[PDB]
């Protein structure tokens, strides 16, 4: 594989370049917000975005050397994780505030007009202020959202050992970037464990966002596209 | 299933 | 105290925590639905009274509040079960080492209704365990990890918060120790740092599924559970 | 909560 074969400096500028956009919301600011209506512009967002990721991922060094069965699997299993961690990362200039798009910055309370969804919110900000205290870097953060993609199914299967290779190459990236930030050997490895330890909670987040989903689903609060349906029904609530 | 054909467009 | 310990001395000190290696009630010469599960239940009960006290044993934890003590067990026990019965089963490839007189094959799983999907998580985990020839000093690492992190983030008293992410800083530095001390380059060291830490989100996501399975159970009244099982379940409330 | 006894004793 070509991915095998980048500098470290090459994976970040792949990643980088791959980065999608910030999109809109359809935020109606002439009437007010409903639990139906807030669910709403939250899936509509979704889908949206789901739409960018899936082109993101086949940007992402190694991805596309899978079938298309594999690479169905790893969006399946890490797609809300990955939205969630894109969330928390454009929060983070936002202490108190979800920035789901740029018209579109929820609070706590107003997260509470949707049932279930304010325990979710807290772990969301939780998170963000968890960034904000270590001062994630971009760099940093899209490796991570790498990691995940191509971590979080793995282990649902010589393919194996490939999505193996290419993580080991995204871990030799971040310690290439602490490095170059100044951050000694035992700061590396420190740091390293500490962003690392944080896809635990973005997975019990994605797990718990999951679930709620599913009871919007359920109690017919919101039409959820076809796509939303189908990324969800691959987690079998 | 949609996301298959989305991953060939 | 926990922040003065060498690397070398947690090792030791995590080594001398470690609880027993418990046996079923299991009668091998009769299983069912309920059958099973009481069983499963039974143990993991049994495993809970045991975990508490190990937990009080890992270094930095007792200098917690009382209140934060109960939030991250509450948060991480099933994760630690799990990793517990992953490590047993490591050398059981296919089988589930639950105990010693408990020793459950992947299609004992389909005995219980939604069992089989946890038992071909916790498997696959066990698979990469043995990819990867997890050491025993590794795995205690890895499991008093699981019980610092899982519930830090769901927490003025941010100087907890900080000792806790101190004492994490700690065991970061004991498993690079042991890793360097096997010989490993420093390229490998941190590869396989990141490797080991990876499984823990595995982890969490088999904790996830595994209450919401508990949780069924529950409501299906097949399986009594007991009081302190019940009390952990709800902490999480699905 | 069982568990904070079993934590005090
Ligand atoms: O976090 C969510 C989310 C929604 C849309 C989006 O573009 C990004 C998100 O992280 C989210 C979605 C559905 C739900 O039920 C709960 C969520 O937190
Ligand atoms: O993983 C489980 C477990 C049970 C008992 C035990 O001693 C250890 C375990 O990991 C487990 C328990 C209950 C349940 O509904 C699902 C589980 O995976």
């Amino acid at each position: 594989s070509l991915a095998l074969s980048l500098t470290a400096d090459q994976m970040v500028s792949a990643l980088l370049d791959a980065e999608p956009p910030i999109l809109y919301s359809e935020y109606d600011p002439t009437r007010p917000f409903s639990e139906a209506s807030m669910m709403g512009l939250l899936t509509n967002l979704a889908d949206r975005e789901l739409v960018h990721m899936i082109n993101w991922a086949k940007r992402v060094p190694g991805f596309v050397d899978l079938t298309l069965h594999d690479q169905v699997h790893l969006l399946e299993c890490a797609w809300l994780e990955i939205l969630m961690i894109g969330l928390v990362w454009r929060s983070m200039e936002h202490p108190g505030k979800l920035l789901f798009a740029p018209n579109l910055l929820l609070d706590r309370n107003q997260g509470k007009c949707v049932e279930g969804m304010v325990e979710i919110f807290d772990m969301l900000l939780a998170t963000s202020s968890r960034f904000r205290m270590m001062n994630l870097q971009g760099e940093e953060f899209v490796c991570l959202k790498s990691i995940i993609l191509l971590n979080s199914g793995v282990y649902t299967f010589e393919e194996k050992d490939h999505i193996h290779r290419v993580l080991d190459k995204i871990t030799d990236t971040l310690i290439h970037l602490m490095a170059k930030a100044g951050l000694t050997l035992q700061q590396q490895h420190q740091r390293l464990a500490q962003l690392l330890l944080i896809l635990s909670h973005i997975r019990h987040m994605s797990n718990k966002g999951m679930e709620h989903l599913y009871s919007m689903k359920c109690k017919n609060v919101v039409p959820l596209s076809d796509l939303l349906l189908e990324m969800l029904d691959a987690h079998r609530l | 299933k949609i996301l298959h054909r989305l991953l060939q467009e």
